[PDB]
């Protein structure tokens, strides 16, 4: 189990006021994620801390980061956090308090650049404070060249670290504050209590990684320490040993690959094998205590379930420094709403810690690979439908009321219509032509947002298609409406019936039974779609074709989908027979 | 509630007096038993004799058994809407006024529960064995602490 | 807060002739009377205020997971209407397609 | 306990101080009464209990609850 | 904590002399009794010290020795 | 196999001793221990040499 | 320079996958047992009945 | 590189809140022997004690006439008995025990282990036969 | 068992405020039971229900929609509530004894009353104004007319003193708003919830009888 | 992974000052890159001194051998060096596909 | 592996016949099955197949146990 990257994780209650974690990847699983941590403190600071490779533990105040990309003006700074610098409103009072207060609360690491309004001071400030091998603070200052290679190196650094998500080169550095504006933006909203924290058990802001992501993630952390930390001894070596001057393109080959094939000692196997087995847990690799993101067990050949189960096991994330020991601890290891058809709503431990924290995907339930994200980011911004980032201001889209659009967590534009948008794009991938089958479309009614995944890790289970003659019920409502204002004797008799039902016949369960006909032929057909449970919010699912042949007419039960009541079980529970007219414990 | 008639008193909002009010139309009343003696034979009735004997079963387990396992209570309170916002599952409408999407059961154990009913039943009995895998170590603390302040 | 002409700046309030007397750390000053003799404000309902679902309710009519009830739009007489139900209070709103609202919201 | 996996620790006294504690000052007799509720522990279970409801009732489906001599002589 | 020196070694003890095994019932052991399988009973040894009073009684565990049950195994 | 924190209270509020004797000390590693009664230091006894 | 990875912080290559992977959090697990001295042979007494 | 068992450092976080002079002499430094007491016996119509043996001390007399019998056995019972425990427990009954009971009042700072001496041959039996 | 505030019953939170002498602030499920100091009428249910509610703790800030502290005296204005100078002179006309006192300062709070929870709680405006004036001696405090239909709110204008000000000004005041919030308009600290229940109690009658009343 | 995240550009000091030369240097910067990546299936080695065969599972699992292909790395190294001058010299060297 | 020689329950040689029901249950699912899949024989919802009167006809007695053992035994070759 894995929170959902380029996605906001606010947490309110349980001297920080308020905590809002992002953490930013790029592209694909395999590229490294940036971490970025925004708190308001009982002090009245927005300090951001930004995690990664480069720095980290590190907090800064929120304006510094906008000053430090050339937004130095301070109204221009909180404008991006309000969108309306000059709308009366009531979140932006209250936002404007509190950014006006933030922006004057005195740091004790940053207070030398605090009131600087010219970005290469803060950029050289940041350099140093940020930079390991700067321990002499003076004399590189003296040398301009060296106050330049500091500045660039930095630029490069915040380019790739800050928010890599939107763009890793120097063109998208507005995009970027824009970005953490609305980000600053959506916690003052949670701390105004216009929202509520994220719910940290639900599945909408969850993702499962197995096997090639969490042995990337080994593998990064074995690679930098068995191959390239060789290599670059060895060649440390190399030259202090032999002059420079003196190597004939032999002592460099040599030196490449005998430094770290020689004194291997640790070995990239060995060391893969080490977080294989140790599983879930903190580890040390060069005395570093890092925590192991592979979640493994012992296959316990019991029985050939057993071995399934083990395969299709998902399992809760475990961290030293918290492991949430409080009223947290109970709430994990609950059946969460989000579960049904997705996690297995029966199988767990029924006997010590373990209650509730092992998973199982229900019987249906499948792992989303990462899609191709580039040809839907196209599409999107080819779509005239959608203006592009780059062509609309916070002033018009807090005006027009735009709906902002993303795709993988990235801010790509802005449409006029969310809900339109949604099931357009919707219908193109029912077609499937030009939208993949298993690409995310959530619409958050909330707040007029329209979220395209694409990710890996993501939750999926095929859902058939619920169809209705909504718009035919709807004119025939109109025309009866229309007789009626003339006066009509029998003005209902042009009142239509409504008709729900799915597609699915007796005789595709014939042909699907025959071997004919696939998931993805009804996929293809329309029949059924894949539904995710970020999109499963914007669902609404008859649990049986029973329950939808009795709301056949029910013009006010107009379900979405039709569930397959089994669905919601995992294999090993639904090897109990009759397992609904036992009590649920015991199918646990 | 629709009408606006709800009318909370001095203490309690109008979503906790309807919660009450819920919960408390929601009991089984006692002549639930009449059709369950009506189809048992107390002389013959292995079931009825264990229950009724005290050497196994109450009550409530014959009418879930039998009849109907009704409200799913926790925490004294129905099920939660933790789904989204004012949902309490995928398979009930948003803000749903009907007593089925907050965790009433209409079906006995030997009739058979639908999927949003088995659900419900899961959370409950989830429910049961946390509160059973968590009471051996909260008797273990406060079993030591107790024993090493009166030994 | 007042945004100071010259460089677009936050300038501190510092009450000290009987009236506001808006300092930049640029060594501005504007005087500013009555537009700014509100120093500070609460809202204590917040999570329950109109502008918090504005966007919902709006959206209500066309969410397909909203509860719908049978009664007639008064506006453009469809049979039904999407119950929405915010709120501590059981607010009970309901809304069509049309803009039908039901009268509160 | 119950007979659904539980296991039990079992040890024999060697010494003869402890057997003579063992059978003076720990036998399970003087378990009997709780020493929390002051209440009896032990008592008929689940079959007993049903049993003993079987075998005290005036009347069975099948008349007056009686037994001959011989199936009394069995009960014992 | 749990496995330190104090809980582990000192408030409690590994011992010797002692059995494990599952429960099941026996309706035909009375309620002080308990049923012990005779593989443990010819592992674990009472340590009765031979007198005048009771070398006749356990003369018999003395011949049995190791080959038959009920025996002996160290004097 | 272990004689716990448990199984000692459960003994001694019984109040047996003799048992927790016998167990934590003859089938454990129970010892003799040498003090000086002068010092109170750990002291040096042997019989044999 | 900033392009470089040998120096790169490895602890930065697993990604949190928590909220709060730093709070530090003080009390006792709730579902550990810690206060309760029983063999992890016999950990199937616990079992729910 | 990779090491898996780790430590798991511990932390304690309560503090605890317990509520001439020349360098040392041989009296206040040192001394650890501690004084010797002397019995001071209760007179037997001064006792408050039960007449009646525990099951404690019952069982504890039981118990040391039994391990003693272990390694001697010349006893004063009538009838014979094959076991010791046997011998104990009727040497109990039959009030024939050469054993006594001190229950220890108080240890005085003076010096003084003010005792009761019981005689198990004159007291009540709880034991079961 | 309850898990809600005030009631937290769930798990071992009452054994171990028990077991650990924890504080009267650390307990969540604390509650209390008051017998009415008249035995002939603690048999009236509307009698109790009367005291119940009447000790139930109602402070200012539970009736407050939102408040706004300014920097006008009286004897400018924020343009937002230009249009109070309506009803404030109407409150100076009604009130011929409640003149602005010759010692009023720049702060002031304006508190927005919410109308809902005054109905709900039977709190009325005069309570309101009585329960701050004969509570507070550096205020000088003005409400609208509380004819107030739906759709014109209740405005309460506190205007202070400087007595109060006999640290920054602007902190100071604040703090005075703050304190004036949690100042107590009906019940007893500490009193979140106040319920009517039914006792079980012995007494012995005229005939040295011991009777079991459930009344 | 390899050929995008784990670019090397560290400049280390220079620790040789016999030479003039050496004296004039005081850094050399290491750059290098993997352009080529591939995992074989895996492999074993019978003779000990023989040709790599083809390790099938349940050997691996009598054995307690470990089922891993051989990863084949091809590396760019770039190294520059530095002098009190402001030039510097660039030895090229391509590595060849190693495992 | 295979069909117990003789009944688990009541020792019935049920294995006389093992070999000549499973043949003969082989060639009547044969007949009764349809355009559905092999492996979709037990997912099939218009499938009515019944052993009785062949069991009857290998001999074995209309016996809960027998009868059971007999028809629901897996065969170790059928799956290795
Ligand atoms: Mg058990
Ligand atoms: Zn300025
Ligand atoms: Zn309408
Ligand atoms: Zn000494
Ligand atoms: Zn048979």
């Amino acid at each position: 189990e894995n929170i959902r990257f380029n996605t906001l994780h606010i947490h309110y209650h349980t001297n920080e006021i308020i905590r809002g974690e992002f953490i930013s990847q790029p592209g694909g699983a395999f590229e490294n994620s940036s971490q970025i941590i925004i708190r308001y403190m009982t002090t009245g600071a927005i300090t951001i801390e930004i995690n990664s490779t480069k720095f980290s533990k590190l907090r800064i105040p929120w304006y510094l980061i906008f000053r430090m990309f050339g937004m130095t003006g301070d109204d221009s700074i909180i404008e991006q956090v309000v969108f309306d610098l000059e709308s009366n409103s009531l979140v932006n009072t209250f936002m404007i308090e509190i950014l006006e207060k933030s922006i004057h609360v005195l740091d004790p690491i940053f207070q030398p650049v605090q009131h600087e309004l010219n970005r290469e001071k803060i950029i050289q400030f940041l350099s140093e404070k940020v930079s390991k091998f700067v321990s002499n603070p003076s004399a590189y200052k003296s040398d301009e060249n060296a106050v330049q290679y500091l500045n660039e190196r930095q630029l490069t650094i915040l380019d790739k670290i800050l928010l890599p998500h939107m763009g890793q080169t120097a063109d998208t550095r507005v995009r970027k504050l824009r970005f953490l504006g609305l980000l600053i933006h959506k916690i003052l909203l949670v701390i105004m209590n216009v929202f509520p924290p994220t719910d940290r058990d639900s599945y909408r802001t969850k993702r499962v990684h197995g096997s090639g992501v969490s042995l990337a993630k080994a593998f990064k952390a074995i690679f930098n320490t068995s191959v390239i930390a060789p290599i670059i001894n060895g060649f440390k070596e190399l030259l202090k040993q032999t002059a420079f001057e003196e190597l004939t393109q032999r002592n460099i080959i040599e030196a490449f690959s005998a430094a770290l094939s020689k004194n291997t000692a640790s070995d990239l196997n060995r060391s893969m094998e080490q977080s294989i087995i140790s599983g879930n847990k903190t580890i040390m690799v060069r005395q570093r205590p890092i925590v192991n993101r592979v979640s493994t067990q012992s296959l316990e050949r019991k029985n050939l379930l057993n071995t399934i189960s083990a395969l299709r096991t998902v399992n809760t994330h475990n961290t030293t420094n918290a492991s949430k020991q409080t009223e947290r601890a109970d709430m994990m290891r609950r059946v969460h709403a989000s579960y049904p058809g997705y996690i297995c709503v029966a199988q767990s431990a029924d006997t010590g810690e373990k209650v509730g924290m092992s998973k199982q995907l229900a019987i249906t339930a499948n792992v989303c690979t990462a899609g191709e994200v580039l040809s839907l980011k196209q599409r999107l911004l080819s779509d005239p439908a959608i203006q592009q980032l780059a062509d609309v201001s916070n002033k018009d889209i807090v005006r027009k009321g735009l709906a902002r659009v993303f795709i993988n967590g990235e801010w790509i534009g802005c449409c006029t219509n969310a809900f339109e948008l949604a099931q357009r794009y919707r219908m193109l991938r029912r077609e499937g032509k030009v939208v993949h089958p298993h690409t995310t479309i959530y619409w958050d009614s909330m707040v007029d947002e329209v979220e395209f995944w694409l990710d890996v890790g993501r939750l999926t289970r095929p859902l058939l298609i619920v169809d209705n003659n909504i718009e035919k019920y709807n004119q025939a409502c109109y025309k009866a409406a229309e007789a009626r204002k003339k006066g009509d004797k029998d003005w209902e008799k042009h009142k239509i019936p409504f008709i729900q039902n799915t597609r699915f016949t007796p005789q595709m369960a014939k042909d699907i039974l025959a071997g004919t006909l696939t998931l993805e032929d009804l996929v293809a057909q329309g029949i059924c779609e894949f539904i995710t449970p970020e999109e499963a919010e914007n669902c609404l699912v008859a649990f049986s074709i029973i329950e939808l042949r009795k709301h056949k007419h029910d013009v006010t039960r107009r379900f979405t989908h039709v569930d397959v009541p089994q669905a919601i079980l995992g294999l090993a529970a639904l090897v109990s027979p009759y397992a609904n007219c036992t009590q649920p414990a015991r199918v646990t | 509630l629709l009408h606006g008639d709800i009318m909370p008193p001095i203490g309690l909002t109008t979503h906790d007096f309807y919660e009450k009010l819920q919960l408390n139309a929601l009991k089984f009343p006692d002549r639930i038993l009449k059709p369950i003696m009506n189809s048992i034979n107390p002389e013959t009735n292995g079931l009825f004799q264990m229950v009724a004997t005290g050497a196994k079963g109450s009550n409530p387990n014959m009418i879930h058994i039998m009849a109907g396992i009704g409200q799913i209570e926790i925490n004294t309170q129905r099920i939660q809407p933790q789904f989204s916002f004012g949902r309490t599952l995928v398979y009930y409408p948003r803000f749903a006024l009907e007593a089925q999407a907050y965790g009433f059961i209409c079906n006995s154990y030997i009739a058979g529960l639908t999927s949003p009913e088995f659900i419900f039943g899961e959370m409950n009995g989830r429910f049961d064995l946390i509160n059973k895998a968590l009471s051996t170590s909260s008797t273990g603390y406060a079993n030591r602490k107790a024993i090493f302040g009166l030994q | 807060m007042k945004i100071c002409k010259a460089c677009s700046s936050c300038m501190v309030r510092t009450y000290v002739d009987g009236n506001i007397i808006f300092r930049c750390s640029c060594g501005e000053s504007v005087q500013g009377d009555s537009q700014n003799l509100l120093v500070s404000s609460k809202v204590y309902h917040t999570g329950e205020m109109e502008d918090k679902y504005k966007i919902f309710i709006k959206n209500a009519p066309f969410d397909p997971t909203n509860c719908q009830i049978k009664k007639d739009c008064p506006n453009c007489h469809l049979d039904y209407l999407t119950q929405i139900c915010i709120g501590s209070q059981k607010i009970i709103i309901l809304v069509c397609r049309c803009g039908y609202m039901s009268n509160r919201g | 306990a119950d007979f659904d996996g539980d296991q039990m620790n079992l040890w024999v006294p060697w010494s003869v101080m402890s057997r003579v504690e063992a059978e003076l000052l720990c036998s399970v007799r003087n378990w009997f009464i709780s020493t929390k509720s002051s209440g009896p522990v032990n008592g008929q279970v689940q079959d007993s209990t049903v049993g003993s409801f079987l075998l005290t009732r005036t009347n069975t489906p099948m008349g007056k609850n009686v037994m001959n001599k011989l199936h009394a002589m069995g009960l014992f | 904590r749990k496995e330190g020196r104090i809980r582990k070694s000192l408030l409690g003890s590994q011992v010797w002399s002692i059995s494990r095994s599952t429960i099941c019932g026996n309706s035909d052991l009375h309620l002080d009794e308990v049923g012990y399988p005779i593989s443990f009973a010819r592992t674990l040894q009472v340590a009765e010290t031979v007198q005048h009073y009771n070398i006749n009684r356990l003369m018999p565990y003395f011949l049995n020795g190791k080959r038959q049950y009920p025996g002996c195994s160290r004097v | 196999l272990r004689l716990g924190e448990m199984e000692h209270w459960v003994l001694t509020a019984q109040g047996a001793m003799q048992t927790i004797i016998e167990k934590s000390h003859d089938d454990s590693d129970g010892c003799i221990s040498y003090i000086c009664r002068n010092c109170g230091e750990p002291a040096i006894y042997n019989a044999s040499h | 320079s900033g392009e470089d990875s040998s120096m790169d912080d490895i602890s930065a290559y697993s990604s949190p996958g928590l909220f709060g992977e730093d709070i530090i959090d003080r009390l006792d697990d709730p579902f550990s047992i810690e206060d309760v001295d029983i063999s992890l042979d016999v950990l199937d007494n616990l079992a729910p009945q | 590189l990779i090491m898996d068992d780790l430590v798991e450092e511990y932390v304690e976080t309560e503090e605890e809140n317990l509520v001439e002079i020349v360098e040392s002499p041989s009296i206040c430094e040192g001394f650890v022997q501690a004084s010797s007491q002397t019995l001071v016996i209760i007179p037997d119509n001064e006792r408050i004690t039960s007449n009646v043996l525990t099951t404690f001390e019952a069982t504890r007399l039981v118990a040391v006439r039994a391990q003693q019998l272990a390694i001697n056995g010349s006893t004063m019972l009538k009838k014979k008995y094959s076991s010791p425990i046997d011998i104990a427990k009727q040497e109990l009954f039959n009030r024939k025990i050469p054993l006594l009971v001190m229950r220890c009042i108080k240890v005085t700072p003076e010096g003084q282990k003010i005792v009761e001496i019981w005689n198990p041959r004159e007291m009540g039996i709880p034991l079961l036969d | 068992r309850s898990v809600a505030g005030g009631t937290n019953k769930s798990g071992i939170v009452r054994p171990q405020e028990i077991f650990s002498a924890k504080p009267v602030e650390a307990e969540q499920s604390s509650e209390m039971l008051l017998r009415l100091k008249n035995p002939e009428v603690e048999t009236n249910k509307t009698y109790a229900q009367e005291i119940a509610n009447s000790i139930e703790l109602i402070t200012f800030e539970r009736l407050i929609l939102q408040w706004h502290l300014l920097y006008e005296t009286y004897s400018v204005m924020y343009p937002d509530f230009a249009s109070d100078v309506e009803w404030m002179t109407d409150f100076l006309e009604n009130h011929p004894l409640l003149q602005p006192p010759e010692d009023i300062a720049n702060w002031c709070i304006r508190l927005e009353l919410n109308k809902t929870t005054m109905i709900l709680k039977s709190i009325s405006l005069e309570s309101i104004i009585n329960s701050l004036r004969a509570k507070h001696p550096n205020t000088y405090i003005m409400h609208s007319v509380e004819n107030t239909a739906s759709g014109i709110p209740i405005i309460i204008r506190i205007y202070l003193r400087e007595s109060a000000f006999r640290a920054t000004d602007e902190k100071i005041a604040v703090n005075v708003v703050d304190k004036l919030l949690n100042s107590t308009i009906r019940g007893i600290p500490g009193i979140k919830n106040a319920n009517v229940v039914k006792l079980m109690r012995h007494r012995v009658d005229a005939q040295g009888k011991l009777v079991r009343l459930d009344n | 992974i390899v050929k995008q995240m784990f670019n090397v550009d560290i400049t280390y000091k220079d620790q040789r000052d016999h030479t003039e030369i050496d004296k004039l240097r005081e850094s050399v910067q290491i750059q290098f890159n993997f352009t080529d990546v591939n995992i074989e299936r895996p492999q074993h080695r019978n003779y000990s001194q023989g040709n790599k065969i083809n390790l099938l599972p349940n050997k691996a699992r009598l054995c307690g051998l470990s089922y891993s292909g051989p990863v084949n790395l091809a590396a760019e190294v770039i190294l520059t060096a530095h002098y009190s001058n402001g030039r510097q010299e660039v030895k090229r060297a391509s590595i060849p596909p190693f495992q | 592996m295979l069909i117990p020689v003789v009944c688990f329950t009541c020792g019935f040689p049920i294995g006389t016949y093992a070999a000549i029901f499973d043949k003969a249950r082989t060639e009547y699912i044969k007949t009764k099955m349809g355009g559905t899949l092999p492996q979709n024989i037990p997912l099939d919802a218009s499938l009515q197949i019944e052993l009785k009167d062949l069991i009857t006809a290998l001999g074995i007695p209309m016996r809960v146990c027998c009868r059971t053992h007999l028809i629901t035994t897996l065969d170790y070759r059928k799956y290795y």
